[PDB]
């Protein structure tokens, strides 16, 4: 504004507007993508609390690795931190059955 | 355009709706399906002033 | 498949409480689920056994099936509703003896009267 | 805060209304997500 | 006020940028103590929730007792669990420690 | 914070059972979207009229 | 459909009979369900009504 008169001033302001409108559209598009993702993830967290923590799971790999025994949950900065305690076998031998 | 560069086949992209379809995919062979194409425009029959 | 065509055992997957039955109707852009669950109330506290053993015959032990052994001597109740009934072979299973099982010497239930 | 800019911004339609509404909805989504998640972690009965 | 009386913590301080750039970070739906309350009550429910049929009753049993039922349920016999209760607790403790 | 029913553990070979004496049925309603409205655009007309 | 093993056979049984098996399956004994069949149906009906 300080340097240019309206017919050119307009064009220059308009460049800044286009760039900023673009930036805000990109921002919003990502907040929508990120909030959609977090919401799906939240439903996964819901399932793990019910399947993992409030129950012993029989689903291989759903909770942790190995055979699930017990899980615990604490809060984390943007969600939940699952602590899955599993049973891990070792020193397998072969026998006849 | 053939290998030798001559045009042997073409589509008039405004002839009909089927032609519009071929042009939008830039191909003479498109897959089966139901596709939206440009609307059939109403045109002026006169003017008022 | 989990809710409507089957009774679910997954807490919170279908509705809240214990799932019994679900129904489905159509909705403007999808399906509307109608989940009917069992909601307990008026809980009371009772004293329960982990299992019961014949005191005279300590290797002969039982555990409740889908319920609890409660004091009232011992009786059985289903897990979702307090309603004491006799301990019978239909509500028990034989188990290996454990340190937490009670040694009973008087009113032995029929699965231990051997 | 520049009025000349705001005057030109108006010619792009209700741009800012769209930005605000899109984010408002996106933000409500987390409050709903959180409310639902915790409603499910919540125990009926628990030991101390 | 922190961003005025102290100013930005470092280069590219995105919290102080809010009052400059025109954006605001909003607080979460629940405060920290409430989230802690939810996971604390969850911890105390584990032994007595994953115990028997139905989701309606609560067995206020020791954690250790719950673990032994969980191990028995995956194929470790009671004779083994009985002989090894201290060994099992020690291994569990090593896993978490 | 809505506290859960507190059930104490016992210093014994027994345990406390918090068990319902009553019940009700209730309905959790849930909506799952499976579709969105399907839209096509006559882009050429939209842009240039 | 939600009655027994496999997805291949269909038991054309009353809805009410299905409910009682569903309740028995979650821990309510048969003595209870038998004494309370009208009470159970009424509570169910209240939940949906
Ligand atoms: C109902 O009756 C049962 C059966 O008598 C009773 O449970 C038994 O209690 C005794 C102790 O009172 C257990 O015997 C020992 O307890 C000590 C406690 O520290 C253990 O350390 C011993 O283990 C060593 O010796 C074992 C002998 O074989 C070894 O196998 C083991 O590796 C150790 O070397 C031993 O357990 C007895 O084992 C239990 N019985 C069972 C089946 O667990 C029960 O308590 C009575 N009910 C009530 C409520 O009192
Ligand atoms: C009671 O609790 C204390 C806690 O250390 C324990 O040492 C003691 O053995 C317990 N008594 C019984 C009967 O379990
Ligand atoms: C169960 O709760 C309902 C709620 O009104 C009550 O009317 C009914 O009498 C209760 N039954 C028992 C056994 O308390």
């Amino acid at each position: 504004i300080q340097r240019l008169d309206p017919p050119e001033q307009d064009a220059q302001i308009d460049r800044l507007i286009n760039g900023r409108l673009t930036t805000l559209n990109a921002f919003v598009a990502q907040q929508l993508v990120r909030s959609e993702s977090a919401a799906l993830s939240a439903q996964l967290a819901k399932d793990k609390v019910n399947e993992c923590v409030k129950a012993q799971s029989k689903r291989s790999g759903f909770c942790g690795q190995g055979t699930h025994i017990v899980s615990f949950v604490v809060n984390a900065p943007n969600g939940l931190y699952f602590m899955h305690v599993g049973y891990y076998p070792s020193n397998h031998i072969e026998v006849v059955s | 355009f053939s290998v030798d560069g001559y045009i042997r086949r073409a589509i008039d992209c405004g002839f009909n709706d089927l032609s519009q379809l071929h042009c939008s995919y830039e191909s003479f062979d498109v897959e089966s399906g139901v596709y939206s194409v440009s609307s059939f425009e109403a045109k002026p029959s006169g003017s008022v002033v | 498949n989990e809710c409507v065509k089957a009774q679910s055992k997954r807490s919170g997957f279908c509705g809240q409480g214990t799932h019994i039955v679900s129904f489905v109707v159509n909705a403007p852009n999808g399906l509307y689920f109608m989940h009917v669950g069992y909601y307990p109330s008026n809980h009371i506290e009772v004293v329960s056994a982990y299992g019961l053993c014949d005191a005279a015959n300590p290797t002969n032990c039982i555990a409740p099936v889908n319920g609890y052994f409660i004091k009232t001597e011992w009786s059985y109740t289903g897990s979702s509703f307090y309603a004491p009934e006799p301990i019978t072979s239909l509500n028990t299973k034989y188990v290996a003896p454990q340190v937490t099982y009670q040694n009973i010497s008087t009113n032995l239930p029929p699965p231990l009267l051997g | 805060g520049f009025q000349k800019c705001e005057q030109l911004l108006r010619e792009y339609g209700q741009f800012c209304s769209k930005i605000n509404q899109a984010l408002h909805g996106a933000n409500l989504r987390q409050d709903d997500s959180v409310r639902n998640l915790f409603a499910s972690v919540k125990s009926s009965q628990s030991s101390p | 006020d922190d961003c005025m009386q102290q100013g930005p913590a470092s280069a590219r301080d995105l919290i102080c940028a809010q009052y400059v750039a025109g954006y605001k970070v909003l607080p979460p739906l629940m405060d920290v103590n409430m989230e802690a309350a939810y996971t604390s009550s969850l911890l105390g429910s584990i032994a007595g929730v994953g115990w028997t049929a139905g989701l309606s009753s609560f067995a206020a049993i020791p954690f250790a007792q719950s673990i032994f039922y969980r191990l028995n349920g995956v194929g470790i016999t009671q004779q083994v669990l009985s002989e090894n209760q201290k060994l099992i607790a020690n291994k569990f403790n090593q896993a978490l420690g | 914070f809505n506290h859960p029913i507190q059930v104490d553990q016992l210093n014994s070979s027994y345990f406390k059972l918090s068990i319902p004496t009553n019940f009700s049925f209730g309905v959790t309603q849930e909506y799952i979207q499976t579709t969105i409205q399907k839209v096509t655009v006559d882009c050429k007309q939209y842009v240039c009229n």
